[PDB]
């Protein structure tokens, strides 16, 4: 009653994305929609479990560099990833070569997962960059060339362990690449024309959501003493600046983007009012007792 | 003579091999059918990489056990 | 007291993912069996990761096969070096005798295994997981394996908190029609309820001390008085002015953002109007 909806067994589309429609996957693979246009999938959604597994692998690597695979599927315009799987590769923090150990490891792990009951396939790979941002190098560009031109459904992931640890936010970067021939900012590197970037999103199930909320529930002091909107001021100002640029672009276009601008403005306003609401609730609870 | 090759992405290849054929020969044919580069194939048979020097001599098999091919994938 | 258990916020996610995978695959939720791996440091036991173990069924009983575990034990040794077998987990409620039977061959494999219980059908504030330690009875006859409940901690490395906050900020609230209010106003409601429970416990102790059930400990009451005198926090004029400035700023930020949603609806209305009642 207090939570109203609660959950005994009911779910929604959030829990629906975890399945394997064999006929649907077969027909999208056979139709091959992305082989006809270069500007295909721009949305990549990766589950939480894969994220933490990648982060732990990168941290266990230390100052050196690690490298592993990933598992998932593709659905329409979007890409779904929900598994991480590390590899036993070694090398200097500036270069790593996959020896025969990884070649015998990926196949063995795939067979073990198939025996377990897993049904997904290889979708890409993740490589850790210890310090030098998140950008594909020349050898990475060539490897992504060959991988996306031989194994069309693919995507690369680059993270920065050191900067993630120091700053406090993750450095997940999902990249697809433009094939050879199609020709039509120093941070991204020197091959900025050959490779581009993609947006990142996350999901979690109903059971995962309940477990995460109940585990994070042992954070009450920080929960009611955080006083947000005083820590994310720079983020909100940057969001408003990007809102202004998007609004200008939409106004120029009118002479759609307006829907995207409206959604972004709604998100920022919702965050601001949520911060104000938490502040008001704290003031009501603490400052209105004993006169 | 009717061997099957399954990759980790889903591509299925059906190839015909004489039992006494060399390993370079089978790579050459599978590159002809699909388009693999001539020197960049890793081939796995029953959880064991096929040695290039060791030519195939005894294929005591009619289906079932399948060699999975994988590409060299490396970064820096 | 036995061993100190160090649980990590990674095994639980693995169990939940496995459970949802099986529930979606089979439609009717079933029981899942896995493993637990980690480190043994003297009298301390810590869990790092967890991989599923294949289990067979014979008649009505469940049997853990040894060959699959033997093949998978050396496989993950390449990536994780100082990682060793600790125990296994399963989904369920109370410890049934089938748990004892399945734990028999686990004790056969490893002398003293741990046990993890996850209950997806929980309706209590306590942690759904539970850690049990195996005890061999001395009474003659059917020597049942006794489960001794221990305390589980929440030891975490540096990157746990940031990752859980990053994933929990969004939770796909805008796609499932769950309403962002039903997330924000509810997440802190539990914390407020916990603070209420703690204050209620303190008040109950103070009342009991007043009545005479508990002895007159003339040290806790001083702290209770000090806590009582610190309730009206920051009732100065500067704080009120700052709070009013914050409220006005957030109100203006909401005005700029309502004024654009209204404009977008305005644009969609004129676009639909220029086709119905006016040609071209």
């Amino acid at each position: 009653t207090w939570e109203l909806a609660n959950n005994m067994q009911e779910a929604q589309s959030i829990d629906e994305i975890y399945k394997y429609d064999k006929k649907q996957q077969q027909e999208i693979l056979a139709a091959k929609p992305w082989t006809k246009d270069h500007h295909y999938f721009k949305y990549c959604k990766i589950s939480a479990l894969a994220l933490l597994k990648m982060v732990m692998h990168a941290r266990s690597g230390g100052n050196l560099a690690v490298m592993g695979l990933m598992l998932g599927k593709v659905d329409g315009e979007t890409m779904i990833i929900m598994d991480s799987f590390a590899l036993p590769v070694e090398g200097t923090e500036t270069r790593v070569n996959a020896q025969a150990a990884a070649y015998e490891y990926m196949a063995a792990y795939i067979e073990n997962a198939k025996q377990v009951g897993r049904l997904e396939n290889a979708i890409g790979w993740y490589h850790s960059h210890p310090g030098y941002g998140c950008w594909l190098s020349g050898i990475n560009v060539s490897t992504q060339m060959l991988n996306q031109q031989f194994q069309e459904p693919f995507v690369a992931v680059v993270i920065d362990p050191t900067r993630t640890i120091s700053a406090g936010k993750v450095n997940l970067g999902a990249f697809r690449t433009y094939p050879k021939g199609y020709k039509p900012i120093e941070d991204f590197g020197v091959h900025c024309k050959q490779y581009y970037a993609l947006e990142v999103s996350y999901f979690k199930s109903s059971l995962d959501r309940k477990l995460l909320e109940l585990l994070w529930n042992k954070y009450w002091v920080n929960t009611l003493s955080s006083s947000s909107l005083l820590t994310n001021a720079d983020y909100t100002t940057g969001q408003v600046f990007d809102l202004s640029e998007k609004l200008e672009q939409s106004e120029a276009q009118l002479g759609d983007k307006l829907a995207k601008a409206t959604r972004d403005s709604c998100k920022t306003t919702i965050e601001a009012i949520h911060g104000l609401m938490s502040q008001v609730i704290k003031d009501k609870l603490f400052n209105q007792i004993n006169i | 003579m009717l061997i099957k090759v399954k990759t980790l992405t889903g591509k299925e290849i059906e190839i015909d091999i004489e039992p006494t054929d060399k390993v370079e020969r089978i790579k050459e044919r599978v590159e002809e059918k699909e388009g693999i580069p001539p020197q960049q194939q890793r081939l796995i048979y029953s959880g064991k990489q096929m040695n290039d020097e060791k030519t195939a001599a005894d294929y005591k098999i009619l289906g079932g056990s399948v060699l999975h091919l994988v590409l060299a994938l490396r970064g820096g | 007291g036995s061993v100190s258990v160090a649980l990590h916020p990674l095994v639980i996610l693995n169990i939940s993912d496995h459970w949802i995978r099986m529930r979606s695959q089979e439609g009717r939720p079933v029981q899942v069996i896995g493993a637990l791996i980690g480190k043994q440091e003297g009298r301390n036991i810590e869990v790092m990761n967890s991989f599923e173990l294949l289990s067979h069924t014979v008649e009505e009983k469940i049997i853990i096969d040894k060959e699959y575990y033997y093949t998978k034990e050396e496989q993950f040794k390449q990536v994780f070096k100082e990682l060793e077998f600790l125990g296994w987990y399963t989904t369920g409620g109370p410890p049934d005798p089938s748990d004892i039977h399945v734990h028999k061959q686990v004790c056969e494999i490893i002398e003293s295994p741990l046990f993890l219980k996850l209950n997806p059908m929980t309706k209590h504030t306590d942690l759904p997981v539970s850690v049990f330690e195996s005890v061999i009875d001395i009474i003659n006859g059917e020597a049942t394996m006794l489960f001794a409940e221990l305390t589980y901690t929440l030891a975490t490395e540096e990157a746990e908190r940031i990752g859980v906050d990053h994933v929990a900020r969004m939770t796909a609230t805008g796609s499932g029609e769950n309403s962002t209010v039903a997330e924000h106003l509810i997440a802190q409601h539990s914390a407020i309820k916990m603070l209420h429970s703690r204050v209620k416990l303190i008040l109950e102790y103070v009342k009991a001390s007043e009545a005479g059930e508990v002895p007159f400990n003339h040290e806790i009451l001083r702290e209770a008085y000090a806590l009582c005198h610190c309730l009206p926090v920051l009732s100065t004029d500067k704080f009120k002015t700052d709070f009013y400035d914050q409220c006005n700023d957030v109100g203006l930020m909401a005005y700029l953002g309502t004024i654009t949603k209204t404009c977008n609806t305005m644009n969609q209305f004129v676009n639909k109007f220029n086709v119905l009642y006016d040609r071209q």
